[PDB]
């Protein structure tokens, strides 16, 4: 994709994960076990429903009667309908098909910009309390707890409570 | 061993694929299909309103009266016509009808139809009217039409023929004849005696004036004869006045008439389904919001665009793992 | 602590997009790139002025009908532009032979002259002095100005024979037609010939019309018919006029010269003194915009025809609430 | 396809930026104010000026004469008029507006690319020497009059003059 | 100083350019144009079925026969026609041959073709049918269509035709007739010797009643005269009727004729280029997988869209620095 | 660009990189040189072809027989014929060219943001141990040798072996020295 989550530094897909379609994995003392951010996948939900109705509802369909109305001695005219009939199908067809194939493509990429987004989100609250592991990890550096993990998907994340035991184990491996 | 929290994507078991501008055969968590493939295999109704089925009869053959046809139907309204592929059943007695193709476009949307008897044969008291041809059997039995009588000659004469039908009615009427071309002098004076005839027709806007052709032509249905057929539609409060020494067939009932509406004529095989649809095929009907179908091109009514496509397939869901 | 921010432009606009993720966001800037303004009046078309019939139709003007207008000046036009229901189309009941084959040829019309080609006083043998109650002028019976109906003159009524060589170096639109006679008694009663034929010839054109005798409807009172024929006459080529009886004679013709191609146009407006290049039937339209919803039946280059009331698209940045 | 600069990290825009679409707002002692950055405004006006003369100038239009020239006895032929003018109709309705639907959505994401470069471009020059709030801001450890600040904006920012002075600032930073 | 490691992509001297949405005059380092602007010039077979090149003369032309037009040879078979603009030998004798847009259609394709005699001259034992004339020259000395005859009155009396011919063919039969409009009554007894005259034919399908239109018209190719030409198709195990008194130009060769597509006429002043193409245009042959192209719109086969497009360039690189 | 990488913080192309279309330039003591990144540049130089080819290969062609084949007494036949065959070139006309605007701009933030994908796998990989240089270059803070290189090209950097020595650097322009 465009952009680097989705096949790129995240490499696949949770299959452990079934509620949502982007989440978090955390993994401490305690236990481990993920965790739907439910304002990602609803966003992305109703982004993607309103692409396809979009689709479907900007159709203009009229009422139309076809059919073979003209004789042998007509045949002039019968060909300039079936030109028309074909002209028309070969446009929609082309149409149709590449409208699918370049939605898709943005499909994938609006899925990929959503969960770096994500990571983002959770990067910016953690800033150095915590060590980017490349792979969309986070490897903490001050014992985050269950009540710990949830302020991070919350957005609630006390930065300076935990910023001196960071330092101090930062300072231990160098 | 530091805690660690992660950020990642939904995966399942889904096989479906799609495909993209620049990847093909791309596994994702969901896709959606937006070309219809689905008919129910019937005929149904256009917006509540019954079609119009000929079961083994052709428009012409339908409105002249053909004896191998169903008489009449009660069916007042239609917003389409049903006929076969190839009808079995046409002009009886080997002809044309003008403006054929024009008239079936005429009457493929009919809000009111209605036959009437406009010309009874008491109206005929100097002239034979019981004329019927073994090109026309009902029953094994030489017939003829049954909307339209074969005047031929009685008593060694036949005369002039001035008549004038005015429509009463309040609606349009819509009126058949015809004219019948014999094949020497000899079937002339037999039939008609005048060697010399003509048909003569005359309305507010129509005026004709046809003389037969006399001559050798092969047999169809067994008959060299033949005989080609006429309309016009007549306007309420109009006078249709016909004048003809002989070979006229005469009209004896007509149509009342009432359009609003258009629509083609249907050439299918199927029958009627007792349903109602929005979008008629000729092997199906189809209900569908979808932008796009597959089934077939001569559609009648609302219906999504004809493309040439297997599918249409959106991804909804997130790359597959 | 000092500090620089990053952020983005916002205003008081209440201008709504629609994007194929989102529905009615409100942005900055916004453009609307399809027309739906008409100044709702009919304009000349290139600098051309448009051929307006008020009461009268195509057949008409053409073949002279009294109560339409004799002659306005108009030497060439863009397209014509006649009423729903033109109120004098044809005053003696009859048809015109192809009227929609000769109304698209007379759409567009470089040069429009009528011209005297077979003068009254041709006709020695034959009175010349038929009129009709069905074509009143002034409130007493009248014929078409541009033909004549000959009848017999001392009971008498010789077969012509008279040609026309078009010796104008521009094309000639010559009308002619046949009369039809109710009874036969009516036929002698004008004509007196019995058996009567029209046949006209020229390089292209070989013609021979009959009579039909017979009884029809009364339509503006009249029970016969009156069947009229045209044709194009180039340069240097000669018409060959022949009858004994019901022949309407061609008295005035027209020269023609034609550079393109238009459309008859159905409107109840008239003249509006304006200029365009993209007329409607219920108005003029003047953008560069490549949509319109206004109107199907245009007649020039004009933005395609869409169903859609609103084509707007975002140029602005997407806002914010008011702080 | 979202950068997440525009409704994201950075929230809202600002109604006293009256002199371009983006920009910055400083705060030293001197004082605060806005300041439209010239070269991603302009650039971003004549892309999308581009982009609205490309859909509007790209159209071919021709003359063409439309009414109804067919009488009563030539239905059929009318039919296939009517099912021409209604096939343009419908091409050209559902293309105009599913083209403005995708292109409406990618202008949105090109303001949001041009803010998230903007961001960027200024976090380059500053490295450590100021320190990254999360809502767009960047907090400076040296004295930054304006001067400076006009320096950050036009890219002239000189790295190596504060780096003692915001070295000994952060680690005053008890 | 330091080691570095750079982040960098590709460039080359390519000065190709391509568009964007936002962005124009793009240098980019390589490029694909999905436009087709090339062709042959050459009049190629369409899937290796030869075209009908008809050199100097118009369709009607060359199945009656003209005198000046029979430099060709068999064709069994063709997938187009190839007409110029305006063919030299289109109708020697003036006259018309009715639906002849039609029929030019149902030739544009033709599975089979095969002339036949169907009535050869000895056929006519008691008429005349040496009639030759001016209007048609074969190398100077006065000829006749050489597929039509020409039937005049032998002793001073035209006996009455009543023909038939079935046909026996196991294919379908293409007949064509005609019938001689005269000027006056003088060349009708000169000629025909029985005044009031007819033509009438009858098959299956078909009852036609022909009468000449004796009438004065201008002289076209040296004739006031003209010869109305009738044709039909004529299924097998049929049989067409023919019955007339004089003025009946009768058939002598007929055509197998088998159809299985369909195709058109084009107008085209090149010749034959012995090359094969799955699609034709006027001005040369393309050999493409492109989708759009620009070259003509007249196009015969399976081509790709016609556009108003000078180039439609697809970038297909980076964007390109310069040196 | 869209992603700030190609005219952005990058600045121009390397005319002296010929073996693909994303790669890395070093310099160290004992050289300089170019290294393209197979990977990233076969999967683009793939996805580009698939587009070309898509846009080709989704038409749909049929055989087709054009001509002027109505009279002088057919002309609003030809007429119809006329508004048929120029509504087609003007749908055609305006779809090809806009498909050629729009995937033109799309193909130029492809590149883009390959690059921006390739320097942020080196940065998140290099840290502290090297300096952003904003122009899409990484200085390091200690010595690394041909061998080092790679392992930035190829996703094995080592950064606690040289956790050390870069952290020495790091001081020595901290204090002025
Ligand atoms: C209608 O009247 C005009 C006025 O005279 C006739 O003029 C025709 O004009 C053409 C062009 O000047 C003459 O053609 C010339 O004739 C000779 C053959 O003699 C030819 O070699 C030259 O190339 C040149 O074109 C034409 O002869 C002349 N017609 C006559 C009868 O003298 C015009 O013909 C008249 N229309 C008809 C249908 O007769
Ligand atoms: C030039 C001429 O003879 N004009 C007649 C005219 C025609 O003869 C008639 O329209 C042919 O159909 O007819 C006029 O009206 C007549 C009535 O006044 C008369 O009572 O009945 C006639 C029927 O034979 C005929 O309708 C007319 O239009 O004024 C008489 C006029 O001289
Ligand atoms: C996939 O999983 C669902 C629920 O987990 C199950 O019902 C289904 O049978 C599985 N297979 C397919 C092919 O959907
Ligand atoms: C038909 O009868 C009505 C009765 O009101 C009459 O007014 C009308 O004129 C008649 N029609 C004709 C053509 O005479
Ligand atoms: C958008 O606004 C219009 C009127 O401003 C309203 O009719 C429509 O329901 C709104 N749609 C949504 C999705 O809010
Ligand atoms: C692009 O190049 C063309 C000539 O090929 C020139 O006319 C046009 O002005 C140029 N546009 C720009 C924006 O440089
Ligand atoms: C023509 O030949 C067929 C074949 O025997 C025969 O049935 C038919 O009667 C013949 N005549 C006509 C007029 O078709």
């Amino acid at each position: 994709g465009l952009f680097g989550a989705i096949a790129g530094f995240i490499e696949g897909g949770w299959q452990g994960m079934v509620d949502g379609w982007y989440g978090y994995h955390h993994s401490n003392e305690q236990g481990s076990g993920y965790a739907a951010d439910r304002e990602s996948t609803q966003k992305a939900i109703d982004g993607v429903t309103n692409k396809v109705n979009s689709i479907i509802d900007k159709m203009n369909t009229q009422f139309e009667a076809v059919g073979r109305e003209f004789n042998n001695l007509e045949r002039r005219i019968e060909n300039l309908n079936k030109k028309m009939e074909d002209g028309f199908l070969d446009v929609w067809t082309y149409n149709a098909e590449l409208l699918v194939l370049m939605e898709n493509e943005r499909t994938l990429d609006f899925h990929d910009s959503n969960v770096k987004n994500l990571y983002d989100k959770v990067r910016l609250q953690l800033r150095d309390n915590a060590k980017e592991l490349g792979n969309g990890c986070f490897e903490f550096y001050h014992k985050c707890d269950n009540e710990c993990m949830e302020s991070v998907r919350n957005g609630t994340y006390d930065y300076p409570q935990y910023s001196e035991e960071a330092r101090l184990k930062r300072e231990e491996i160098s | 061993p530091g805690d660690q929290i992660c950020i990642g994507y939904h995966a399942n078991n889904s096989t479906e694929q799609v495909d993209t501008i620049m990847e093909k055969n791309v596994t994702v968590t969901h896709a959606q299909d937006i070309l219809e493939k689905t008919h129910n295999g019937r005929l149904c109704d256009l917006n509540g309103v019954k079609p119009l089925i000929l079961k083994d009869c052709s428009v012409a053959g339908w409105l002249l009266g053909n004896p191998m046809c169903d008489e009449f139907i009660r069916v007042p309204e239609w917003s389409y016509i049903v006929e076969r592929t190839n009808p079995a059943n046409d002009l009886c007695y080997p002809g044309n009808l003008n403006d054929y193709e024009e008239l079936k476009h005429l009457l493929s949307r009919i809000n009111h139809f209605e036959k009437t008897l406009i010309i009874p044969k008491s109206s005929w008291p100097n002239h034979e009217t019981s004329g019927v041809s073994a090109a026309c059997p009902y029953q094994g039995v030489p017939s003829f039409f049954r909307n339209v009588v074969w005047l031929t000659k009685k008593n060694d004469a036949y005369p002039t023929i001035k008549m004038s039908y005015n429509n009463t009615n309040g609606e349009d009427l819509l009126i058949l004849w015809g004219i019948h071309h014999s094949n020497n002098a000899a079937e002339q004076i037999n039939l008609y005696k005048n060697p010399t005839t003509y048909v003569s027709v005359g309305t507010s806007t129509l005026n004709q004036r046809l003389v037969p052709k006399i001559a050798t032509r092969s047999q169809v249905n067994g008959q060299q004869g033949r005989m080609d057929f006429f309309w016009t539609i007549l306007k309420p409060n109009d006078a249709i006045h016909f004048e003809s020494n002989g070979n006229f067939i005469a009209p004896e009932y007509a149509y009342k008439i009432v359009k609003k509406g258009d629509s083609t004529i249907m050439k299918s095989e199927m029958e009627y389904g007792h349903c109602n649809t929005k979008c008629q095929t000729p092997i199906g009907a189809i209900n569908s919001s979808m932008p796009f179908h597959n089934i077939h091109p001569l559609t009648i009514g609302e219906c999504p665009k004809y493309v040439k496509s297997n599918k249409l397939v959106l991804a909804t869901g997130l790359r597959n793992s």
